[PDB]
């Protein structure tokens, strides 16, 4: 993978660096660096592709040197750096999509593609130039196990999950309480809601609890935490657990009080919050912690008492909601994001070269269902078709 | 019997509830005079002598029952803890246990069958700094080892200090504490 | 069962319970009298199940059950059945009677018995209250103070307490809730039962044959509610009513829903 | 304190 | 200009609201009410027509736009009711004995009825929904019903002996009749003094507006018993004199034609 | 091009998009056959209907890859455009709408402005590689 | 960036940190009534969120404008900036969604509630001014999608709320001509920056530095000092930007992307 | 505290026993007994019942908790009982000339019925399952049944003639009514001074303990005759007089508490 | 990660499972539909059901290849390392659980407690490589 990275850099470079006018003072140790690896290359027979609709191509190096006589770069010399950039472009191209295909549960870390396995050898091992970006110095700490870490900002981390909770229910949902809660993306709504309005609860106060646990623990997180929820704060008509029958929501938004965050690591509490609203911050959590209450107005006027009645009825529901985005987030793990085409990279080869379903990743790559189950062969695996998906996008956006 | 043997001090999460349990009788460790700090049943009392000069309905026949339903509902739950070797177990009634050490705040496993061996004979003390604000504090408002130790020792000299340089993470415990003392 | 439950919101609409809750259950209609003299035949029940079998009740499912008058239908109703529905006249002089009906059968309720010569009771919250069903119910009460004294009225001189109820056949008395009353009342014919009102009973259907709604369930002057099973209709004949019901009963039923609480004969619980 | 009043209550119960 | 079809059409909403149609939907339009003769007796003048004219001429509506029709009876009126004009007003006087009757002027006026002729001795006739309903006219119409099974026999009730048949009409005006839709109805009816329409119900007639000068809202306009709704052109008006009643109507006439809108058709 | 490319029944969340020139959202209302007291008194059978039943769905963009240039939620370089030409006063163009509103520059993307577009792009990341 | 920036400072000249989505607003949650009463059944005035990037603002009307002259009534909002922006990328839309349900408010000093029904109308004649040194700099009347910004140190949203003339008989069934009024007109405006660029240094959703100085200081437990609040609640440590403050602000995020460039 | 909902439990094997809640039940519940005539015949006694509750007092039982509801005879009883407390008992006496009669009580009170009405005039019911059955009540009761073929004709029996029927009921009190289940009946019941339910056994009722004063063990609580099953509620005694009864009751009324469980519905 | 792997349908005895995270044992209860008289005397049509019909499953692990630690039936690391720190009187850690009660130790297998339960497991089979 070192190598790969480093033939993708060194053809990014050479397409920048390299152009007409240009001196060689500042593009020595470039064109030192290709010339020892078309030395490297040359003579070796590379072959790619037979699964899917991916064809089969055999590449067989035999290219030429760059000389270093010359100061200014002419045409003469350009054009021989394009025929031959063009060549190892798509070679590389080719190469990530039959790393990006295959997978495997036993050594997801080790290459695949076994053309790949073959660039892993230690005649190959002479064209590292630079491992600089984030994706594989991530990889290289790992593989000298140290402290890593990948900068998300809004992180897929949630799977989309829409559900409910009911601790007082009915035949006919007349006079329910309970709790609803969207979580997706990088977003969690949730709503309390009680149609009593809390007449008869001790101290005309209802308590709420929402606790998210994730899969892979995140550090230094941004967050904005928001009161109304907004996508449970109108009517609605929803369906039972067992989608027998339906049952109407008619919501009327309060203010969460007595609210409390806490963001907690297996168990162990690491930030907690008390109705501090707008930006805050999470230095190391795996568990979130949503508590608030609905405390019914001692202080009423006419034409809002007439909505909490004393009797069934309840024709106004009161509610309890909030927002919390997490707007950036550091991770030791890898995950997707609003900001990177990785994942985009991947799931759109995979649906081209129609590639059967794998041993390890799910149909489609449907990140509820890759998320959801986050053991360490499909980190590995997500981790590597990732990196080499940024190599791709390094060359060919 | 969880621990040395039979006491009626320690009489049964299942650690959760067994604390839960234990912390039914802390309140009487509290009322009988075997605690060390602010004692919750005086704060409930300093309520009730604050609340009775001012309310109008007050009789002869009226505040019998009233003491009594005071004494009973004010600050239902609450919490405890036991300090042994710079080592702090906590428990409440709410069915919530915390294990932390005193200089530097992090968790531990909650020693059950030595947290009980512990609270039977050694003093116990009251939770109005309890361990989550206390933390908040910690980090927010960075605090020196004499005042976490009178803290941890829920002292009122430095509680009366906290509190008149108006830090809102132990205004709002107080707060808390009135807002519990409702009847 | 104090258990919570839970859910989801990708979860599809599972088929139609209706045309097999017709074939699991049974309806009662509750008509008067009037009706029957008004349209004069025998026929009549077999009629409307034959009609009804079109509509999915099968042939033993519908029963007919007829009452002599409003108040004879208040005195003890016995609905057992998995669907009711009652057909109600309008009076201006049975306004509150029919309230009170509604307020019984509508609502479940939790009865306890009283013993008036040997005890004094009193009321706790807004919803107990007493009612009294008999032949002719006739109500005096007086507040007391603390001290077992009358206020406004005399303990013994029954001509001085404040009557609440003269000769009805069913009583819903409310009085203020906190202080000790004493009763007098008719036991040798009303039975009065302190009854605390629990959630509603969502088995019947009030249909109101007559004027405007006025049925006042809750007995706050506040909320004065308007519930899903308490229809109006406006009528010259008998007929085109029981073909309306025929015609609508499964937007009835829709707005009625078995009970939850439990299995029992009577209009209210009893748990001494 | 606050307390000993209620344990000085316990105590003179013997007066009730 | 593509009549008799229905196509989708688009909008938006950057636009800004247009001037107010009102004060020339006035002038390009026609009124037409309707009040009792209680109500010119109670009056007792002969230029009160005149007179409204004159005030309504104040709120736009010119002297030849405004139209005054009379009746008799509620139920005169509800037989063969001819409402055309583009903008019609009503006056109902309440009675708790003429409640159904003035319930189904309400449910035949503001609602808008598509009428085929029916056979009754010729054919057996049946409803298919709950909005396919018998509505029968007349000065005393008298109707009988047998409904029939799977084999044309009766159920309770004998297709030759018409005294065994169910009475559901007796000498009334105006019936609007809805019987258990699904099943066939052998009908016997006064034919000589009373015509039987079948009548499906459309979308509601947004061009009149009824006025219960006196009780509570009773009308029923839906047949369903569960709804009982009350629209927007069924208002209510408490009164000791019509000539207060008229005053009335004309100074709030503009709300009355904002809750009304011409017909589609 | 009137050909498919990918299809999404019945899920929601995060998705890919591999190639597409249109986006077709085809969804349904389906009256519930089971329905409760409190919601079946809220749909009655003829028009008053004081309640509307609505079906939405919301769809946002957060990352992609185009073939020619446009605007974001990250980069400065149409700012940039539109700030100098405000600061210096600059007549409308043969070419730009007036005042530049991206609305109506992206409603015609005729090649030559698609060109010059990317021109003064180009340039003005170029500037803001210098001053920003 | 942050270093040449700080250079830049040191031999004064024109810096910028160009921001995505900046926390520039202090949370602010807040209502004004300009019309008011004990029983609040006839309320005028304007509700605003101005929180993170975005600004959700909300003008209700209880009367829909029906004494008010013209059938029109206005609204107007002022933000102040405590730092300039230049070459700012705003998104602008109508309808703001946070104040378009019903709602249950306690008053100004808590003695008592009201509701708070709304119904949304679009705004007409609206004028949004990005203003400096009170010169307005960028105008824009009744644009919605994408603008510009190229310098500015105060934003102004005016906006009316002008009654139907025409009305259809639902919606004229909410607007009558007397006092209950129970339905409460509304109309919102949704305004969040994109992009930005500053001569100082803020918050963003895009970069870390300040939950690296947060954690930092939390897991050390640093007593507060004099200059930074406790906790460092960007609230009220972007409510008094003094210099002393911008300077620490910028030492700290510059060693906190040092760091960052080591350890993540 | 969902109701009408049936969702799973959990629970552990690490859980210690609670403490007894006898002492606490026996204030927080009521208790009712049920005696025969006879008892307060032979006993003569105005202060039994005061006497009775202050013994019961030192076995934990409040004063205002229990209740004695006397009842003449075995059938007078059956005849609509209304059992209305929080753990009944009821003595019985043995009679070999009332053994189908006091098994048919047993049936009822012991079990938790779930009843619909019947209306005999104009339907022809029939049993499901071997657990619905047609239970009937009132002073003197008369049931006569004709089961029918598949053309709705009569099989041994007349569908006009009466007569023709069998008689499954001699003028009884109460009657639990099996038949052949799977076939149309018609009935014949004089409904004036009898009615009829069509119930449906369920899980028992856990509230009401039965007591056989005198012979061997007779009442067959379930209609097959496989089971003849003896319950836990279900005791018998020997006996010569009543004082002695009653204070058996008292003293051994912990194991009648324990061996009777409040109810579900 | 809820994708079957191995499916055994009415085999009993030995069997093997290459990869899995969860098991599912989904077993009937069938009536007998021939019944002998001692037999149908103990099912009665009725609810008292003195007695209740049963069906069990057992199910042992004898073998497997674990890519984490653990303890077995085979070594002595665990007994080692508690027997040191029972022994020492070690205050308890903020990692391992009092007394290391494998059940609230595998309980809650957080990374933290997998890694410094290998190390310990380590060293432990190191020092029992010398003294046992
Ligand atoms: C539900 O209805 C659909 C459509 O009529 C039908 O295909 C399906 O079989 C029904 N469900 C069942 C369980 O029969
Ligand atoms: C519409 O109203 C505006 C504002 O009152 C007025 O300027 C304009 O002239 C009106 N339109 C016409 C056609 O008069
Ligand atoms: C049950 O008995 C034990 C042992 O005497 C006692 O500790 C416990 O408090 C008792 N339970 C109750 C609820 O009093
Ligand atoms: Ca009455
Ligand atoms: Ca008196
Ligand atoms: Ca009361
Ligand atoms: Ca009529
Ligand atoms: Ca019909
Ligand atoms: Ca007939
Ligand atoms: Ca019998
Ligand atoms: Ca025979
Ligand atoms: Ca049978």
């Amino acid at each position: 993978m070192d190598v790969l990275y480093s033939l993708s850099k060194t053809l990014k470079d050479a397409r920048d660096k390299i152009v007409e006018g240009t001196l060689y003072s500042n593009v020595s140790d470039l064109i030192q660096q290709f010339n020892q690896m078309i030395i490297t290359m040359n003579g070796n027979e590379f072959q790619t592709g037979g699964i899917g609709n991916l064809p089969i191509r055999n590449w067989n190096f035999d290219f030429g040197l760059l000389g270093t006589t010359l100061l200014n770069l002419d045409a003469n010399y350009v054009e021989t750096a394009r025929n031959t950039i063009d060549y190892f472009v798509d070679f590389v191209d080719n190469v990530c999509m039959d790393e990006m295909v295959r997978e495997s549960q036993r050594n997801g870390i080790a290459p695949q593609s076994d053309s790949l396995r073959k660039l892993s050898g230690i005649k190959f091992k002479r064209i590292n130039f630079d491992n600089s970006s984030e994706y594989i110095e991530n990889w290289n700490l790992q593989n000298r196990r140290q402290r890593t870490g990948f900068t998300f900002h809004k992180p897929n981390i949630f799977p989309y999950s829409a559900s409910f909770t009911l601790n007082r229910s009915q035949p006919a949902h007349d006079n329910l309480m309970g709790t609803m809660w969207l979580n997706a993306g990088s977003e969690i709504q949730v709503a309390g809601f009680d149609y009593s309005c809390a007449i008869n609860a001790p101290a005309n106060i209802q308590q709420f609890e929402h606790i998210v646990q994730l899969r892979r623990v995140l550090t230094t997180a941004t967050i904005t935490l928001l009161p109304d929820a907004e996508r449970f704060s109108f009517p609605r008509v929803i369906n039972s657990a067992d989608g027998a029958t339906t049952w109407y929501f008619n919501p009327v938004i309060l203010r969460p009080n007595n609210v409390e965050v806490e963001f907690l690591l297996n168990g162990q509490i690491i930030n907690t919050y008390q109705a501090r609203f707008g930006t805050i911050i999470a230095r190391n959590f795996d568990t979130i912690r949503l508590s608030f209450q609905l405390m019914r107005p001692p202080n009423m006027t006419p034409a809002v008492a007439a909505l909490f009645p004393n009797a069934q009825p309840f024709e106004h529901h009161a509610t309890v909601g909030l927002t919390l985005r997490i707007e950036s987030a550091v991770c030791e793990s890898v995950l997707a994001d609003a900001s990177k085409t990785m994942l985009a990279n991947v799931t759109s080869v995979r649906q081209e070269y129609a590639i059967p379903v794998g041993p390890v990743f799910p149909p489609g790559m449907n990140w509820t269902d890759l998320i959801t189950n986050y053991s360490p062969s499909r980190e590995d695996n997500l981790q590597r078709v990732f990196t080499v998906a940024s190599i791709r996008s390094m060359l060919v956006k | 019997s969880v621990g040395s043997s039979a006491s009626c001090w320690t009489d049964v999460s299942s650690i959760s509830t067994q604390t839960s349990t234990i912390s039914r009788r802390l309140r009487l460790k509290e009322m009988a005079t075997q605690t060390e700090g602010m004692n919750f049943d005086d704060i409930s009392a300093a309520v009730l002598k604050t609340k009775i000069d001012r309310s109008t309905q007050i009789s002869p026949n009226t505040l019998p029952d009233i003491v009594t339903e005071a004494s009973e509902k004010f600050i239902p739950n609450r919490a405890y803890r036991v300090i042994n070797n710079d080592e702090v177990f906590e428990a409440g009634t709410d069915g919530r246990f915390f294990a932390y050490r005193v200089e530097t705040f992090d968790e531990i496993p909650f020693d059950v069958q030595k947290f009980a061996d512990l609270v039977t004979d050694s003093p116990v003390i009251s939770a109005i700094i309890d361990f989550k604000t206390l933390k908040n504090l910690n980090d927010n408002y960075g605090i020196s080892r004499q005042q976490a130790f009178n803290l941890l020792r829920s002292d009122p000299r430095v509680l009366r200090e906290f509190i008149n340089q108006d830090n809102p993470i132990i205004r709002n415990r107080i707060e808390q504490l009135i807002m519990q003392c409702r009847l | 069962i104090n258990l919570p439950i839970t859910g989801s919101m990708d979860t599809a609409y599972a088929n139609s319970t209706q045309e097999e809750t017709f074939l699991t259950s049974t309806l009662c209609l509750y008509y008067p009298t009037e009706a029957a003299t008004e349209i004069n035949d025998n026929s009549w029940k077999d009629t409307l199940s034959q009609l009804f079998l079109t509509k999915g009740w099968p042939t033993g499912s519908v029963y007919f059950k007829e009452y002599t008058d409003i108040a004879s239908f208040s005195v003890d109703p016995q609905l057992y059945c998995d669907y009711n529905v009652v057909l109600m006249k309008y009076d201006a002089t049975l306004q509150l009677d029919m309230s009170e009906l509604a307020d019984l059968i509508l609502n479940e309720w939790l009865c306890n018995p009283m013993d008036i010569t040997l005890y004094y009771y009193q009321q706790t919250d807004e919803a107990n209250k007493w009612i009294s069903m008999g032949s002719s119910c006739t109500i005096k009460v007086c507040p007391l103070n603390t001290q077992t004294l009358g206020i406004g009225c005399l303990t013994t001189d029954t001509a001085t307490f404040e009557e609440v109820a003269t000769a009805e056949k069913l009583v819903i008395t409310d009085v203020v809730d906190g202080v000790n009353h004493k009763l007098d009342v008719t036991t040798a014919t009303c039975t009065i039962r302190n009854c605390k009102k629990l959630g509603p009973r969502e088995n019947v259907a009030v249909i109101q044959v007559g004027g405007s709604d006025v049925l006042d369930i809750t007995a706050d002057p506040t909320t004065a509610p308007q519930t899903e099973r308490m229809m109006r209709i406006n009528w010259k004949k008998w007929w085109q009513v029981f073909y309306t019901v025929v015609d609508y009963v499964n937007q009835i039923i829709q707005a009625m829903s078995k009970r939850s609480r439990s299995l029992n004969s009577a209009a209210f619980y009893y748990r001494i | 304190m606050a307390s000993l009043i209620y344990r000085q209550l316990l105590t003179n119960s013997y007066t009730v």
